[PDB]
DNA sequence: ATCAATATCCACCTGCAGATTCTACCAAAAGTGTATTTGGAAACTGCTCCATCAAAAGGCATGTTCAGCGGAATTCCGCTGAACATGCCTTTTGATGGAGCAGTTTCCAAATACACTTTTGGTAGAATCTGCAGGTGGATATTGAT
DNA sequence: ATCAATATCCACCTGCAGATTCTACCAAAAGTGTATTTGGAAACTGCTCCATCAAAAGGCATGTTCAGCGGAATTCCGCTGAACATGCCTTTTGATGGAGCAGTTTCCAAATACACTTTTGGTAGAATCTGCAGGTGGATATTGAT
């Protein structure tokens, strides 16, 4: 009754998981926001070049802000995968136990 | 003047650069589609399902 | 009233579907424990008028850390000790084999993700991350009138907590061995995927913001 | 004071005594407490004292200063707790509830 | 004497039943709904005016009173108020 | 000259028989009745007038009650008029034989 | 009996001083000094006051722990579970029981769902409310304890909040019940909600309706309805058949609809309600 | 020339329940056959029961239990209430 | 100690065809019936005394208690026997 | 010299003289002439164990199961609604199609 | 093998299961249900089994009386398939509450 | 202590024993109702009766004296 | 909608049985004080019976497609109750007789009550044998696509 | 119209459960012999009260036409029985704990039965003032042709 009954408890462990990966839906439905604005915040910095310094210097914040928002759906879609995996084998460790 | 010689080297140093990050934006497009071969084990519901979201 | 002085420092989000967070509070903010002022009076006061090394708050956090990681898990026949401190060759393999809650599997992945520009760089983690340096690395060098720090502390609190506490059949059966684990492997290739998507998602911004600046002075 | 030991100790406007020899008339077995009969007293009254208030309820919504026969029935079976003590029961020249059920009349 | 009657169950007319049903709440009667409605009323009278005739056999009466039968009609299940 | 429409003073005897309360049965006749249904019993025998009209207003109760369970049926058998079988089975339900 | 002293002089929690209600065994280390800190969006109590210039800097979390339901123009609704999630359960009881009259840490917080009411604000999502609910018809108490914060107490909240309970009745498709066996502040709010509904769901059919099916879209237990009549014209047909029909009355309810009936809650959210044979 | 009645008694009855409120003869003899009658039922249940019991001496609780079987659910709870108050309040024996 | 019909009704049987048998449930049945046409007819025949304000549990009222509790031609066929065997009891002296 | 068989019938005298005196409320039984329906519980006994012996060659069996007793316990349409509230023990029904 | 016409084989176990006197329902969900219809009035008081197997006796005596009274409905309703209002109906001609 | 009102589809045998064809949906749930109904009423009386006599364990004859006056005599049992 | 024709509510009315008080009275119970004999209450004591509890072989409940026949919507068409006139049958009402019912009193027969046997009638044992449930196996319907 | 694999009816066997048949203890109500005791079967009368009867309007029987509805039948679709494979709670079987039975002994509350003597509640009437009940008219709502 050992090896058997707590593999119930990964169940809901891992039940709202996909609810947590259709919570990446708008994570990743958040590229459609910034990574097309990334093709049209390119409009304003090779097209005022023209044929060579507000506008070249202080441009920067329109790239370095853009950078923030990017990473908190990045590194958090890792670990939240990594409990949805890694404790899963603590508990085969016990399955190691017994065939 | 060498001042311009090798500040051309913090510039040559990105083009060599160049390559390796524009070879990982050249192996974007099998690592997005044999996922989702991989993930095809059905009628993909969606379209712009996982980095399709990318363009 | 003096209660929302400096309230916090952060700006949130908005949605567009539901919010769907099912986490664990025991690692949402991660660390466990805290200490107050009178700990560095002594310290920063009295001690570090003529030393040589810089003390910093960061280091606060994972202070006591490798010292509980023991006395509760590792042990925890002991209630009543007096002198409830183990010794010295009972705290070396201790910061040696450092498990500061599953320190390796924080890590691990990013190896196969080739990201080592930086390390552990997440949201979940507070945005105070230039001052982190793992004591670790940070006692044989400047944590060694540090690494005495828990051997006195727990004197005044009588061998207890700083803090408060509240009152205190195998066949046709192993089908699903296989449906259950296979399932989830597959997850670590969705992760591994679309860590090389933000991997290069930076790499692109470091382009030409170092080159065009330079440009005064050659064209 | 007063000292009238009429048996309204009880605080009650039924006979114990008449009720108290019927029980010892009625009385299959051998014998009966007198002092155990001013429960079965109010048993009586709390029958009749929540029957018929229940009742002249009507003569407000009906006009009428007296209560009568079908006064009686036409109130006295809409309570369904005091229905079901009555499903033995015909009251004499009670009438019928008004009671045309939707499908007869259907605009047809 | 003896003073015998030819069985009249048509005594009770047609709209005197009509009536009765009308205080029912039918809408729309039969036309052959009438004789046997006659029949279950001659069953009901019988099944209890046997029971008011043994009472009054039984009570040492050779008339009927009201408190016979309204006993005799309490013991079909069915009892009366209003006279007695 | 002037005509109702068919089946709408059906619902206005309806309401005036139900809003009152008399005696609907003929007094006479029910007592006639009354007497030879006895006179098999035991010849010549006696009745009391407030046994009689205690047997008016009994019957009166049963024969209304077995309308209302003759209209149940009748409202069940998405018909509206009554008929032979709708007594049969309110005889059958409501338990005598 | 136990609980009819006070416990700690007063509490504070983010903006608004909570003088409190209810004694309870905390430790003694609280209750030597004045000031007791809480922190705003995880409730987990602070015996010392000299951390929120560290511990608002360690702050990782500012939405409060639950799973979004729905939110209106207003205020949202989160879910938390036990099994799954336990250390936020603790610390939701340790400030309802300093208001309540019926808690006791006897069984473990596990089985019995948490729900919230937190409304939207531009420092994050504060929270000013959260009921109970149990796992599955029990004693039938198909919605279960309810608190709400006097940090924002008499203000208009607590009928939203009961409906909202009241609300997912309906895609449970069971009888919505509340734990009956004490309520004095709260039941004559609890009883205006049955009021609430009694006329304006019922002029909307513009007709009679059937006793069942009163049940169906109100939801409620029959003994309410039943208790219900004692305002209204529940009358009773020929046997048990207790049906209803509309009187003309004086709709003040009905025609004074300005402010008082405020807000309502949106029918568009999704639940889970999960079948697991643990109990 | 002699009869027994519950006359008086349920016109009391009336006269406190409501201040005014005129009843017919036979609106008399239908509560009196009322009375009548939920007595007998009552009065044999609780014998029935008594029997059943295997006792001898007919008290207060198996009328109420009688009480408490022979109805249904709110007059009865109701009738309990008001029969353990009358038993209550007649069993004390003082001068006022 | 209890007291049950079970021997008499067994008698009965051995009065008539012989060859048949009574099972533990069919008695159970037996003495459910006897028990309980038993206190049909006796509370009707205590109640009819009260009701002909009279005293003594006669034959008489036994007589019109088992004319009123039965149906037609079984009772008259029972109080044809009853009769007769009353007659039989006041016969031998 | 006999008990109650001097009545001729079977069942006695003695045991429904008590269970007619203190089930009683007339408060005086005749004694003499209590035994008028010791006579009845005969004819409702036999009755229904004759019918037991209505089909005896017609069942093959020999002892009365509670199955051989209510289905033929009906078909007596007079000892039928003698019986109307009698629910016999794992009796079964009549065999009917409508 | 071959398959007959539905219908019959549902007749033939009517008529199996009607010549059978065994106990129809499952005892031990039954004493499930009689446990759980008892905590909700008092609580824990004893059961006799063989007071359970009254129960188990009673009340289906009382199902099989209902079901037979809603066949002679259905047939009434000139159908040979039940539904709820013929079962609404045999319980209020049933007069049931 | 949990909910156990779903009984089986032996609701197709009782009716079974009753000379129905064909039966339907959408009866089951009233079936258990009503089957829950009749129930509780007779465990009330039977609670009441053994409530009566300060025995905290039923018996047969409680329930034989419940439904005796109920309306149905469990007949040969007690 | 817009009137025509009833119908219903809404007073207003005067007379008529009928509720209402009510005094008398007189049986006629109710209440009161006192032994008193017994039956409920209670504490206690064997114990039989009932409650969980786990494990092992298997009927059987559960979801499955799936094909079909039974339910149901809508059509149309004869017929039978229904609305109303009217001619006519008999119901509703005040006086006259006889017997049945209510009642009084009488022996007097039959039943309580005591007290002393004793067949009889439960019960636990206990053989026993025999009828019955179940099993196996053979004879005779059983109701379908082609 | 026919040949079929399924199912039922019949027949012999065989374990085995329990129904039958004494049977003895045993003890217990049933029978019996008076003795006293009161309710009751029977006889006589006063008197309601219930038959039993002859003279006037209200309802009942019997028509009419007429359109609203009960049934026939089509038609179509969808719920629902019907195997069929498969999980799954079962069904005894045995055992442990233990506790609420049923029974003894007991003791004192208390209900019965008095008689006294009380106010006191039906009640026959008896007056006596009436609420209500059918009728009469007037304001206004509820179906039916245009």
């Amino acid at each position: 009754m050992d090896p058997s009954l707590v593999l119930e408890q990964t169940i809901q462990d891992v039940s709202n998981l996909p609810s947590e990966f259709r919570y990446l839906l708008e994570e990743i439905g958040s590229n459609d926001l910034k990574l097309i604005e990334e093709k049209k915040k390119y409009e304003q910095k090779e097209s005022q070049i023209h044929k060579f310094d507000k506008e070249i210097k202080e441009s920067l914040l329109k790239c370095q802000s853009l950078q923030r928002e990017k990473c908190v759906l990045a590194n958090t879609a890792l670990f939240l995968i990594a409990r949805h995996l890694n404790k899963l084998e603590k508990n085969i460790a016990l399955l190691e136990e017994d065939g | 003047l060498k001042s311009y010689e090798a500040l051309k080297a913090e510039l040559k140093k990105s083009l060599q650069d160049r390559r390796e990050q524009e070879d990982t934006f050249d192996n974007l497009q099998q690592e997005i589609y044999d996922k989702e071969t991989e993930y095809f084990s059905f009628n993909n519901n969606d379209r712009i399902f996982s980095l399709s979201s990318a363009t | 009233w003096n209660e929302y002085d400096k309230f916090y420092t952060g700006s949130f989000q908005e949605t567009t579907s539901y919010i769907k967070f099912s986490a664990t509070v025991e690692d949402c903010c991660g660390t466990n424990y805290n200490m107050d002022e009178r700990d560095e009076t002594f310290l920063n006061e009295q001690v570090n008028k003529g030393s040589s090394d810089i003390l910093t708050e960061d280091e606060f956090e994972i202070l006591c850390s490798s010292f509980e990681h023991a006395i509760h898990e590792r042990q925890p026949f002991l209630s009543m000790d007096p002198e409830s401190i183990l010794s010295f060759e009972e705290l070396k393999p201790t910061l040696i084999k450092s498990d500061m809650a599953d320190f390796n599997l924080r890590n691990q992945l990013n190896h196969e993700i080739n990201s080592h520009k930086t390390h552990f760089i997440t949201q979940f983690d507070p945005v105070s991350q230039m001052n982190t340096r793992p004591l670790i690395q940070l006692i044989e060098k400047f944590g060694s009138k540090i690494y005495d720090y828990w051997r006195e502390r727990k004197i005044e609190v009588n061998g207890y907590e700083i803090f408060p506490q509240l009152k205190f059949i195998d066949i046709l059966n192993s089908q699903r061995l296989r449906a259950l684990h296979q399932e989830l492997k597959n997850a670590k290739d969705l992760a591994l995927l679309v860590a090389k998507r933000e991997n290069v998602s930076l790499n692109w911004i470091n382009d030409e913001l170092k080159i065009f600046d330079q440009r005064v002075k050659i064209k | 004071l007063r000292s009238q030991s009429s048996s309204a100790r009880a605080g009650l406007q039924f006979p114990v005594g008449r009720i108290k020899r019927y029980l010892k008339r009625h009385a299959t077995g051998r014998t009966r407490v007198g002092s155990k009969a001013a429960i079965y007293l109010t048993a009586v009254l709390e029958y009749l004292t929540a029957e018929v208030l229940e009742l002249a309820g009507n003569a407000a919504k009906d006009l009428k200063v007296k209560r009568i026969t079908p006064r009686h029935l036409q109130l006295a079976i809409r309570g369904d707790d005091e229905l079901d003590s009555l499903i033995r029961a015909t009251i004499a020249s009670g009438g019928v509830l008004p009671h045309i059920n939707k499908a007869l009349l259907l605009k047809v | 004497h003896r003073k015998i009657l030819r069985d009249n169950i048509q005594g009770i007319t047609k709209p005197a039943i009509r009536r009765l049903a009308r205080r029912g709440g039918v809408k729309r009667i039969s036309g052959l709904i009438y004789e046997e409605v006659r029949a279950v009323l001659k069953s009901f009278l019988e099944s209890v005016i046997r029971d008011s005739v043994t009472y009054t056999e039984h009570a040492k009466r050779k008339t009927v009173t009201s408190l016979d039968v309204v006993y005799a009609l309490k013991r079909q299940g069915r009892t009366l108020y209003g006279f007695g | 000259p002037h005509r109702y429409k068919p089946g709408t003073v059906a619902l206005r005897e309806i309401r005036r028989f139900q809003k009152s309360t008399e005696l609907l049965i003929r007094k006479l006749p029910f007592q006639r009745l009354v007497r030879e249904i006895a006179q098999d019993f035991k010849t010549d025998l006696r009745f009391q007038s407030s046994a009689i009209g205690a047997l008016q207003e009994s019957v009166e109760a049963y024969l209304v009650s077995l309308f209302e369970d003759t209209n149940l049926a009748a409202i069940h058998a998405k018909r509206v008029t009554i008929q032979k079988k709708d007594i049969k089975l309110a005889r059958r339900l409501r338990g005598e034989r | 009996e136990v609980a009819r002293v006070r416990n700690l002089n007063r509490i504070i929690m983010g903006k608004y001083e909570i003088e409190p209600w209810y004694f309870s065994p905390y430790p003694i280390e609280l209750t030597d000094e004045d000031f007791i800190y809480i922190d705003d969006f995880t409730l987990q109590y602070f015996g010392s006051k000299k951390q929120y210039e560290r511990y608002r800097k360690k702050c990782t979390l500012r939405h409060p722990p639950g799973n979004e339901i729905y939110r209106d123009d207003y205020v949202s609704f989160f879910e938390i579970d036990g099994r799954k999630q336990r250390t936020w359960c603790r610390n939701l009881c340790l400030l309802s029981k300093l208001f309540l009259d019926h808690k006791t840490l006897y069984y473990d917080v596990d089985p019995f769902l948490f729900y919230c009411m937190t409304r939207r604000d531009e420092l994050g999502h504060h929270l000013v409310g959260y009921f109970s609910k149990e796992k599955e018809s029990a004693d039938g108490y198909n919605v279960a304890c309810i608190l709400t914060l006097p940090q924002y107490q008499r203000m208009g909240y607590g009928k939203l909040l009961i409906e909202f309970s009241y609300e997912l009745s309906k895609k449970e498709n069971k009888v919505g019940s509340p734990e009956k066996p004490l309520s004095d502040l709260g039941l004559l709010s609890y009883r205006a909600y049955w009021s609430d509904t009694l006329i304006t769901l019922l002029v909307e059919h513009q007709k009679e309706i059937t006793i069942d099916e009163i049940s169906s879209m109100t939801s409620m237990t029959t003994t309410d309805i039943l208790h219900t009549a004692k305002t209204l014209n529940i009358l009773r047909y020929y046997k048990g058949q207790h049906i209803i029909f509309l009187n003309e009355d004086i709709l003040d309810r009905y025609n004074r609809l300005k402010a008082k009936k405020r807000r309502t809650i949106d029918p568009n959210r999704l639940i889970w309600k999960p079948p697991v044979f643990t109990a | 020339a002699r009869k027994e009645t519950y006359s008086s008694y349920i016109y009391k009855v009336l006269k406190q329940t409501h201040p005014d409120t005129g009843i017919s003869q036979k609106s008399m003899s239908i509560l009196n056959s009322f009375v009548n009658d939920i007595f007998e039922r009552i009065a044999t249940e609780a014998s029935k029961l008594a029997a059943y019991n295997k006792k001898s001496t007919i008290s207060a609780r198996e009328i109420q239990t009688a009480v408490r079987l022979i109805l249904p659910g709110e007059l009865a709870k109701h009738a309990v209430s008001e029969g353990t108050r009358a038993v209550t309040k007649y069993s004390s024996s003082t001068q006022a």
